[PDB]
């Protein structure tokens, strides 16, 4: 992605004060709430009938560092996120029947969350480079559908 | 919202497409996975090869529900509020793949009905195609 | 569709916002315009410079129009039929561009009210932003 | 635009019986009928007050002939939408102030000519194919945008 150094340098360091467990138990939480549709794919976590419950589940929550986690990785390769989520967008594609406008709609509750989380820091310049990421993130997922 | 005229363009393009109803609605939805693969990812259970009998028999039920929501034009949220539940609640399929399959409804009907398929005939289709998405989505949340 | 527990949440969020609406409002313009350039097409008039007086202005504008909406929330439609008019019939914004900019709303809020920006309170605005978008584009065709 | 080479012969077979002419006023006069609010672009046309009034407005069918003309000429530069288009690319933004979106909506439009056009031999993967040619332009169009 055509992040600029200044874009690159600015998620980077952001990034780098992100306690992954919070922001995605928090970012698949949110997810399951504002998009309930989204909760298809996880019926099996238990009960996420009210935003407590989804707040409160601990495998939404583990699922939501494992998802942060594979996130944080592509942050690695920003460069080649393509490559880089090849395997998940097959596994996504193949074996999890997620349609990847899921991935847009995580994008934009990441992005929510960041802003929460970082107040004042998550400045217009800053989300605009994160902005870029979620939806190269997005892209390189969705990439290997057929 | 669907004004008169609308409501006579669709009366009359879809009073066409009549006995064909189900064969353009399997059609729209081959010419929907084709182009936008993507929604494949909610019929993961079907055959969805050509010429499919799960698919031609999807098209069938799809073409029933909008000529049933031609036919209660005055009173669509009422005549689909089962099938609203239904995606609301069960399907949970992404509002914008509603889009995609209008698209491809569009695209089969001005493949079979070019005589009908005129400008305001294909203006109030869209806007009909959008309605009855809407009345789907709405209890999405 | 605005729940009873929507309604409250969008009016507590909202209440918080305070005098800071405007603010918030110019904020949520300047993250669009930054996040979503093609945002930029509909104001080419606009010095679109960081803290421009005319996007402070309008933030402010903007910011008003959804405080109304928030005292009217039970009558949306009616609260804003001029806006809905004006943006139909004049400004004739995509509609995919209210999205945008409710987002950049939502973000502006939450890194200003962590507090109040919870799961359920994000849930209700979202839906709020997207009724207020619904309004403001039902004129259109 | 990554298209098999059997989707690109496809793509060229069939747009080689295009009149575009005739085909460009009708792509742009529906758009302007069915997404009315893209009209805020021709103020300068006239009337386009009703379908006929924009269908067989001499200016509607001139401007629908030289987009198309355009349309046609990336057609021959598959592989490169994007330098192909950029002068546009950058006159639709810096100049004309047309939000992209426009572009996806005429590339819809166009689906729906063609197929009101060719009928039966516009088929459900012709139709893929031409979905990925038009996203590609818009793509290439937008591409510019600051
Ligand atoms: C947005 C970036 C995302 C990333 C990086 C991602 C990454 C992951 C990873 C790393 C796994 C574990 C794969 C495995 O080891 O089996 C996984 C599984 C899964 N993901 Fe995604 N995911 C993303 C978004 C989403 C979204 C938005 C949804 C649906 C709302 C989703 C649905 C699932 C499901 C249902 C599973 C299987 C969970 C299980 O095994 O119970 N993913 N994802
Ligand atoms: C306005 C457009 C639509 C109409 C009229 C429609 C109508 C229906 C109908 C009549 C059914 C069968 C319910 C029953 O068993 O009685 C159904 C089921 C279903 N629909 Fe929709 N639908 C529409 C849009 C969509 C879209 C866009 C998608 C996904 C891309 C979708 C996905 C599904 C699935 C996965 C099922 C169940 C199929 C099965 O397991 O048999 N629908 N729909
Ligand atoms: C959240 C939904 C929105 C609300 C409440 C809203 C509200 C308003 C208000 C209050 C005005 C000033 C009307 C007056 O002069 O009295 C306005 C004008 C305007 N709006 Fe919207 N708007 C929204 C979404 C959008 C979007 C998404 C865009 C485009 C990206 C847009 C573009 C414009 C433009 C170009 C003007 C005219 C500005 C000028 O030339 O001064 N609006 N809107
Ligand atoms: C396939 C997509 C399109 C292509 C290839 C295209 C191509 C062209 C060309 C070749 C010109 C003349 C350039 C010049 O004057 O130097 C032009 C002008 C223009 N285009 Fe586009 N265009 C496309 C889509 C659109 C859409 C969808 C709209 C708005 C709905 C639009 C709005 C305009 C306007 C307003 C002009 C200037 C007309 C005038 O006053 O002379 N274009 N375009
Ligand atoms: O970032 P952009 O300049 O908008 O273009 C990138 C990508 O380039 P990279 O792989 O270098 O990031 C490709 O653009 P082209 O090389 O064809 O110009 C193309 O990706 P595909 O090869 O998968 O098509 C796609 O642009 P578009 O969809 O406009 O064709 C888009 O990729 P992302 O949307 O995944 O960033």
């Amino acid at each position: 992605v055509h992040l600029t150094p200044e874009e690159k340098s600015a998620v980077t360091a952001l990034w780098g004060k992100v306690n992954v467990d919070e922001v995605g138990g928090e970012a698949l939480g949110r997810l399951l709430v504002v998009y309930p549709w989204t909760q298809r794919f996880f019926e099996s976590f238990g009960d996420l009938s009210t935003p407590d419950a989804v707040m409160g589940n601990p495998k939404v929550k583990a699922h939501g560092k494992k998802v942060l986690g594979a996130f944080s990785d592509g942050l690695a390769h920003l460069d080649n996120l393509k490559g880089t989520f090849a395997t998940l967008s097959e596994l996504h594609c193949d074996k999890l029947h997620v349609d990847p406008e899921n991935f847009r709609l995580l994008g934009n509750v990441l992005v929510c969350v960041l802003a929460h989380h970082f107040g004042k820091e998550f400045t217009p310049p800053v989300q605009a480079a994160y902005q870029k990421v979620v939806a190269g993130v997005a892209n390189a997922l969705a990439h290997k559908y057929h | 919202v669907l004004s008169p005229a609308d409501k006579t363009n669709v009366k009359a393009a879809w009073g066409k497409v009549g006995a064909h109803a189900g064969e353009y609605g399997a059609e729209a939805l081959e010419r929907m996975f084709l182009s936008f693969p993507t929604t494949k990812t909610y019929f993961p259970h079907f055959d969805l090869s050509h010429g499919s009998a799960q698919v031609k028999g999807h098209g069938k039920k799809v073409a029933d529900a909008l000529t049933n929501a031609v036919a209660h034009v005055d009173d669509m949220p009422n005549a689909l509020s089962a099938l609203s539940d239904l995606h609301a609640h069960k399907l949970r399929v992404d509002p914008v793949n509603f889009k995609l399959l209008s698209h491809c409804l569009l695209v089969t009907l001005a493949a079979h009905l070019p005589a009908e398929f005129t400008p305001a005939v294909h203006a109030s289709l869209d806007k009909f195609l959008a309605s009855v998405s809407t009345v789907l989505t709405s209890k999405y949340r």
